[PDB]
């Protein structure tokens, strides 16, 4: 059955899909609080 | 597990000593009354490298302070942070220094040694696996000079297995500070060879370069001074007390950067130095620290490495980077100026990272070499010696305290047959 | 019922360890504790209630790297006595590691083994970790596979070790210890697979669009190879493939067992949308010397052995037809006494990807496993290097105080040697 | 099932293709992004949920106009790794982008094309874009079409490039770079269109009311010709016709491959409603010097070769008449030797127009490709325009410090001289 195989790539490749693009958006928090760490320290080094 | 204990000689020894505990106990968190306050827990996994704890949350260093004379302690005992050595471990005598090497060793070394090992006898008992020992002292006047090579010896006569390491101060070759420094530091090298695993050279001048390149400072004093050669302690132990993508110890570095027993002189650097009003306009990260270490300007020993030839070195980054990049920058650094290194020892250049950096600094780095550049510094004192020993007279201050001209010509036989050696292994 | 047991020793060892068990954790579906929110036996052991517990020892001469496990996130899933940690480092130095400090902890870790295989009753095969560098990985590596050699017998001793980079050296005394170590392990060890820092970074950074990587992205991508490489005894397929399977078919003689290892599709998150990657495709980017773990050409050696592992909705009509195409590669050279060379195997699991990973959406991957005369190369390197250092002894003096005897370093320069020559006779056609 | 690949080099290849993606993608119905709200495998491969990416590689040694479709409206539709930039350009050197500059990226354009025709398994040909004048331009595309023969062999590489124009100039070394270019390309190239820029210029607006166009309209207008050129493999007709017969018609002898190019009706938007348009007028107003687009009298010449090739509300029986009615012009002259000289194909699909376009809503139209021996002119043009700079040795200096051996300049002039004469010995009559 092909559509059995539709539906495993569906939940297989593009379920997991739907998580890792939340992981990416993850990804981009992570980086504004790289940013927000590096700053928050930098203010810091300045007060310094 | 790996405990150190530290030991201060003389004047030039305690107030960098002072300096240097007043970093470390703002690295770990240590209010001056002797009560942690700090605000992360990672500063109390392993304080036990260099604190000892008493009752009530109270913690000591394992400091072991050595003078001649009463006058430096009682600035040491005025300090910020005087209150927080144990009183017992001020151990002294009741003399002049004398600013002689043989008066030190011979006359008054000889009733204060007794004491100061029973002392450190103590400390070295209150540790499990003390991993080895650290000396602060300066080979110009002859009570650090002096007094450091008996108790160097004596310390690897008790414990050979320890990890004897000593920074001293050498004299400067133009703002020398005394009339026979050059028999003080010709008499200090012949122990300090033999005895000391590892040693680190740092000179006067060098500091006042670099205090007046970089930071911009109009009226730099000893405290200034003293701070850098603070960090540089601070780095050197770094992996000890804090996780690190790659840990490396005293015995890593000393099995990496030794090739030969007597080849084991090293010259030390800090990075990233950056005047007052200058650091706006820096993109700190791991290339620009790169660019420091490796600069002659940032080496706080006056011999210019590119004259002579590099022998293994060594690096350690803390902070936060990539991996990738570290191993990129020594790979780069290698390859392109391959005429400074020796050809039949490629991977000459080690490096480390320990994850936690120093207070307000995004990441900072330290950096450790070996090089045949030393012969210039043993040919000046040679030079100023070989000229001021032609008088042979002179000797006469020395003679007084027992000491006999032949043992002079001995040393700078010694220290000669050092200098054919570095000039043998630079091809 | 069908367990495997597995070894970390050193820093290296127990940083990719702690990659992988958070690969197995999620795949398994367990809470970081060990309790639930099948195959858990084959990796897990269950103690009462519904917790569980890894199959897992950790040691090093380091306490450092064991006490950050033991302060983290899943000490209370690691049984405490499975954590063994030392008091100093074995100084990048063989010596010091195989002799002066080994000897001292050697059998604690023996006894605690030895405990532990107790339970595994349906056990087959081992998993140790070395870095080669390291005086860790190497000093305390090669004791304990010469205990472990004569208390188990016939047992499959698979190893994964990472071989030093060809430019990318971060210990000096890194030749001495890579070729003590290897004399070791090619007299003691079933079948060893290498990794280099170098290639990795390389793949990583051109594969993966991640900006600047550490040991963490290295690490994952290293617990990715295994899982896929033990796929096979966890869930049900086509084609099962045992440890014995991957002894047989590997080597074709003793001394030439050394492995390399490939891992595809390498995508990222953004790469996979705009893909369709079929069977053929995958298929396609192993054999390219891109994606080679190990920076060694294939294209300046040859294939004897090859092994085949696919996760996924893999179909077998695929993979015979991706076989037959790759076989008609002239860029690819296989010996005349070995026209097979193949063995494929498929699994119905699907991979899993870490929460905040790196690794793409795939549904169908494929693993790489082959030996190729190519390492030849990296052996050469690694000799001519040490030469360097002999000629001169520029460190004889550091490894004979520690107890270790000078005439061993020519007996290892001999081995290696005699190595080379056997992979210049074997690669030799009639 | 049958497949073509689109290479693009320079910034002459890159926005001619912008243009052609614009229309063609609306003339099948895909969104930008690759979704919807047949045919697709001519120029589209297909990836997993519904998005397609088209059979495309863009290279260019300027990151420029990379960037500007990296940033551009279209970014999701084409993949990331077929969209290769290089460092600097070739300096409108031929020499730099052949030895210097050309050689540091061939190989990673060469993977990916390789990797792209694995997915056109139907695959029947290339279409490879050039600017002649430029550096990147000729001097990458005769590097990259040297690789294609011995790496594809029989294949059919037809091209579509930019000749220089009779007058209009804008840049000195110019003739440099297409004498090289020349040399290259009548060996190798199976056969390659030239259209020229004065031509296009001069027709955007005597065919239609725009008093001064830019690069985007003169695209649009090739873009046509390139959709009609490519109908027949997309939609239903009467008449199939494919690439191969197009290869053995057109072209009698080896080196005489070059066509001509032209399209009709090319109408404003008002005009089209004040005229029929039936098929009589498009076949008639295709022959007209005005409608060429090479500045070359065909008058001047003579006929050998015609293609006709229909897109709209075609009758067979009109065609039969139009092209009767063709014969009976004194003003067209054929080679005796070939009495017919006419290939019609005839498809149902109607072009398909763009908003904000420039052309009107034509029901029926016709494009038309022919070989002459009016070409000979323009050839004699360059022939002695360089001929006025290697006399004194105007930019030999400029070249030769690129790694280019002088002796090439003699040699690539007695290539151009050796094909004039072949073309006065083919136009000769018996
Ligand atoms: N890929 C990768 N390699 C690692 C990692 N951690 C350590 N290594 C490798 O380990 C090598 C050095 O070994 P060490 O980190 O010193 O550990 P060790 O075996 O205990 O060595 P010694 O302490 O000197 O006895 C380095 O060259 C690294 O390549 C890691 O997390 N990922
Ligand atoms: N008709 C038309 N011609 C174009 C267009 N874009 C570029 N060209 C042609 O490209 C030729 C030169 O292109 P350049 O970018 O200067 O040179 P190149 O071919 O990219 O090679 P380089 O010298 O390395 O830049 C000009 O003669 C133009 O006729 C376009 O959009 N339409
Ligand atoms: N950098 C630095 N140098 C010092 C300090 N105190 C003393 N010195 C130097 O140490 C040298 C000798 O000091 P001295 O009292 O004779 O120490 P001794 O060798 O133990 O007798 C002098 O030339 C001083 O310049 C200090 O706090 N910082
Ligand atoms: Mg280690
Ligand atoms: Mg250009």
């Amino acid at each position: 059955d092909e559509v059995k195989k539709i539906n495993s790539e569906m939940v297989a490749a593009k379920a997991r899909t739907f998580r890792d693009q939340q992981l990416e958006i993850h990804r981009q928090m992570k980086e504004d609080e790289k940013a927000e760490e590096r700053s928050i320290a930098d203010m810091l080094e300045e007060n310094r | 597990v790996r405990e150190i204990v530290h030991i201060q000689a003389g004047q030039c020894g305690n107030q960098i000593g002072a300096k240097f505990w007043e970093v470390i106990s703002d690295e770990h968190g240590i209010d001056p009354t002797g009560s942690y306050h700090g605000d992360s827990d990672l500063q109390l996994e392993r304080i036990n490298v260099y604190y000892n704890e008493a009752t009530g949350g109270k913690y000591v260093p394992r400091a072991i302070l050595v003078d001649l004379e009463p006058g430096t302690m009682d600035s040491v005992r005025a300090g910020q942070f005087g209150q927080l050595f144990r009183p017992d471990n001020f151990v002294f005598g009741q003399s002049g220094a004398g600013n002689n090497w043989a008066k030190g060793y011979y006359t008054e070394g000889q009733e204060l040694c007794e004491s100061i090992l029973d002392v450190i006898r103590k400390e070295a008992e209150s540790c499990d696996c003390l991993q080895g020992f650290q000396l602060v002292h300066s080979l110009g006047g002859g009570t650090g000079a002096g007094l450091g090579t008996l108790l160097l010896n004596k310390l690897r006569e008790e414990y050979p297995d320890r990890i004897l390491s000593t920074y001293s101060i050498v004299p400067s070759p133009k703002v020398s500070d005394t009339v026979v420094e050059p028999y003080n530091c010709t008499l200090s090298v012949h122990q300090l060879v033999e005895s000391a695993d590892e040693v680190f050279c740092i000179d006067n001048e060098a500091l006042y370069d670099i205090c007046f390149r970089t930071l911009k400072l109009t009226t730099p004093t000893y405290g200034d001074l003293n701070h850098l050669v603070s960090m540089v302690m601070s780095g050197t132990t770094c992996a000890l007390r804090f996780p690190g993508q790659l840990n490396s110890d005293l015995r890593k570095l000393a099995v990496n950067l030794v090739p030969f027993p007597r080849l084991h002189f090293f010259i030390v650097g800090f990075a990233p130095l950056t005047s007052r009003g200058s650091q706006q306009y820096r993109a700190l990260t791991v290339p620009e620290l790169t660019s420091q270490l490796f600069d002659n300007k940032n080496m706080m020993a006056a011999c210019d490495p590119r004259r002579g030839v590099y022998l293994t070195a060594s690096a350690h980054f803390r902070g936060r980077m990539s991996s990738k990049e570290v191993d990129e920058q020594m790979l780069n650094i290698q390859a392109r100026n391959t005429s400074y290194f020796v050809e039949w020892i490629p991977s000459n250049v080690k490096s480390a990272i320990c994850d936690i950096p120093p207070r307000g600094l995004k990441m900072a780095a330290t950096f450790i070499g070996n090089t045949t550049a030393f012969r210039e510094l043993f040919t000046r004192v040679d030079s100023q010696f070989q000229k001021m020993y032609a008088r042979r007279a002179f000797i006469h201050w020395y003679v007084n305290e027992g000491l006999e001209t032949v043992e002079f010509d001995e040393a700078r036989s010694n220290m000669t047959d050092l200098i054919q050696e570095y000039e043998m292994y630079e091809t | 019922m069908r367990e495997v047991i597995s070894i970390h020793v050193g820093q290296a060892g127990v940083q990719i360890g702690n990659g992988c068990w958070e690969l197995y954790c999620l795949e398994h579906g367990i809470q970081p504790d060990g309790q639930l929110p099948d195959a858990f036996n084959t990796f897990f052991s269950e103690t009462g209630a519904g917790k569980h517990v890894p199959r897992a020892v950790f040691v090093d001469l380091e306490p450092t790297v064991v006490d950050e496990v033991r302060t983290g996130t899943y000490r209370q899933l690691f049984h405490p006595e499975q954590l063994i940690s030392g008091k100093e480092d074995a100084a990048n130095n063989y010596a010091r590691g195989h002799y002066t400090v080994g000897k001292e902890i050697i059998d604690l870790t023996l006894d605690r083994i030895r405990k532990l295989a107790d339970q595994c009753t349906g056990l087959q095969g081992f998993l140790i970790f070395h870095s080669f560098g390291g005086g860790t990985g190497a000093g305390f590596g090669s004791l304990l596979l010469e205990r472990l050699s004569v208390d188990y017998g016939k047992k499959s001793k698979l190893e994964f070790t990472v071989y030093p980079s060809p430019q990318v050296s971060t210990a000096i005394v890194e030749p001495y210890n890579s070729i003590l170590a290897t004399h070791s392990m090619i007299d003691h060890s079933d079948c060893a697979f290498m990794v280099d820092n170098e290639a990795l970074y390389d793949l990583c950074r051109r594969a993966l669009d991640i900006e600047r990587p550490t040991y963490t992205n290295l690490n994952r991508l290293i617990g990715q190879v295994v899982s896929s490489l033990t796929a096979s005894l966890r869930f049900d397929g086509a084609l099962n493939v045992d440890f014995t399977e991957f002894q047989t078919n590997l080597v074709p003689y003793a001394r030439i067992h050394f492995p390399i290892c490939s891992y595809a599709p390498v995508i990222s998150a953004e790469k996979a949308y705009h893909e369709q990657l079929s069977v053929a495709e995958i298929t396609n980017s192993l054999f390219e010397p891109a994606n080679m773990m190990v920076k060694c050409d294939p294209r300046h050696g040859k294939y004897m052995a090859c092994t085949l592992l696919y996760r996924g909705d893999v179909v077998p009509k695929d993979v015979s037809a991706a076989v037959a195409t790759i076989k008609t590669k002239r860029t690819i050279q296989f010996v005349d006494w070995c026209p097979t060379g193949f063995k494929m195997g498929i699994n119905y699991q699907p991979p899993t990807v870490v929460p905040g990973g790196d690794l793409a959406k795939v549904q169908r991957a494929v693993c790489m496993l082959a030996n190729t005369t190519a390492i030849a190369e990296a052996w050469s390197r690694l000799d001519h290097k040490f030469d360097l250092m002999y000629a001169k002894r520029a460190f004889v003096h550091w490894y004979v105080g520690e107890g270790m005897e000078e005439a061993e370093f020519p007996e290892a320069r001999e081995d290696l040697a005699l190595l080379e020559k056997d992979y210049d006779e074997v690669a030799a056609e009639s």
